[PDB]
């Protein structure tokens, strides 16, 4: 019993994490086999940064412009190109602790784990989700660019976000591992501005599917509803619409409950009027969103890696 | 207010 | 800037985490150079778990009977014993993966990093808090038994927790790595529960700078007090008093922000006795307190003007 905002296990991440040194500048890097993937950002300096051209910035730059530490063991960089908004230095040798590893773009809505990592070591991991916008509520000091997001699958890692930059909300943008950015931002230190950002309804009805597995029940009821009498409301509160492909990847989890999903909507719909008053779920009383319907059958049936 | 480049 | 619970890596954790199985039972174990540390009710049927007698049965079985497993490589045991509720066997191989770590029985407050496993496999990792009456609202199945909670400094690793048993509330309950209970609960099947939890009044003091530090102030109030005036209040409503080691603690957050410690506390006192009235603080609806001072420093890394 008990429900955590849980991360998957880094050690598979924190073996590829190294170092990447260009003049004054540091970031992280991710190493494998023999290509270190960095934001580009890492050739330019704090005086380069209101419209900088990469490009000429670039060819500026020979292989041996880039440091790159994996411990304090230096990697010889012996090829380099730019991708979209991410650098592949080619290096001399494969990384040792290459897991199996895929790249993927993941959807808004979508969580994954960032291993926040500090001059190519990891200090810290949380689980963090694509909001709507294309930001993440993440946490993130400087030197932290090159941190990557990720998933877990057996033993194969999915890397699915490279951090770049903090908007000036405080909020934080970066790009897949092929260096294309979420949401319409650009990594130029510029007035750029997040959309309006809504709630991940899916998301919290798989929470409260993992509430009632834990025993928080006060909020369920008798009444039931339709799809479209429930997005009226959610629309009403910044809500996603809720498709039918949305009812579909929550069917395990009403079978295992025995919920039907139009009974718990109807229950989210009085919560969103209503109110919790007073009571909590989960150890909340907000309505948390950043849990999927697999991380819920992820955490409650304890599945490994 | 500017984006910070991290 | 951003404000989250956070854990520590667990790579040097993973490489110890093994696998444990006597008789029926299968639990996870900490592989540190040639001992294994496990609970010791993994030797336990569930008749035996009524009212145990860990001693006679630890003599009954032999080093054959443990079997532990680092994934599927068999590790040879070659001595068996016990310390408190904690088992250690003794294997013929040193753990080549070990890290440089102590073992510490952390206090109420302190937080660290669960890395919760299922034979001996992890399934993923989570940030907790000891609860002053001694149980930890974590995320436990059956099969958890045995995973450790740590803290990394530098590169040692300081293994605080493993993990036994759930309360019947749905919290749970573990030694330290010498085999002591944090509280005051026992490894068998009887009427146990936890006591009435208070609140940790230093870390929602670090939350509160913490929200400073992020933009939201809304709550700052422009009254001081004093100490045991604050305790008194604190008291009435189940919240852990302060001491003088903790507005020690929270010395670096008061004048990175400038708001002194009793500046907060009376803070801290308006939201107790009026509450939000509908507001968010760090997009929270109640005052978190497991954040210590030391998690906020450092996930906010601002300057103090002199």
């Amino acid at each position: 019993s008990g429900f955590r905002k849980m991360a998957f296990p880094s050690g598979k991440v924190e073996g590829c994490m190294v170092q990447v040194t260009c003049g004054t500048t540091t970031l992280n890097g991710l190493w494998l086999d023999d290509v270190v993937y960095c934001p580009r950002h890492v050739i330019c300096t704090s005086e380069d940064m209101l419209n900088p051209n990469y490009e000429d910035l670039l060819i500026r730059k020979s292989n041996h412009n880039f440091l790159v530490q994996a411990g304090n063991v230096q990697l010889r960089v012996i090829g380099h190109s730019m991708q979209n908004c991410v650098l592949k230095l080619k290096v001399d040798t494969a990384n040792p602790k290459t897991p199996k590893y895929k790249f993927v773009r993941i959807q808004p809505g979508q969580t994954f784990s960032v291993l926040a990592c500090y001059n190519g070591s990891p200090s810290g991991v949380y689980q963090c989700a694509m909001r709507p916008n294309f930001t993440i509520k993440g946490s993130f000091l400087n030197g932290s660019a090159g941190s990557v997001g990720f998933n877990i699958d057996y033993d194969c890692v999915s890397f699915c976000y490279m951090h770049h930059m903090e908007l000036p909300t405080g909020v934080h943008a970066g790009t897949d591992l092929e260096g294309n950015f979420y949401g319409p931002f650009v990594d130029r230190q510029t007035a750029q501005a997040a959309g309006t950002d809504t709630t991940i309804t899916v998301n919290v009805l798989a929470w409260l599917y993992a509430a009632v597995i834990n025993g928080d029940r006060w909020f369920l009821n008798r009444f039931t509803t339709t799809l479209n009498d429930f997005n009226l409301v959610a629309m009403k509160y910044n809500y996603e619409p809720l498709t039918q492909d949305h009812v579909d990847i929550l069917g395990p989890l009403s079978a295992q409950t025995g919920i039907a999903v139009l009974d718990m909507c109807a229950s989210l719909k009085e919560l969103l009027q209503n109110g919790m008053n007073g009571r909590t779920i989960l150890g909340s009383a907000l309505l948390e969103d950043e849990f999927t319907p697999f991380d819920v059958v992820r955490q409650c049936s304890g599945v490994t890696f | 207010k500017v984006a910070t480049v991290q």
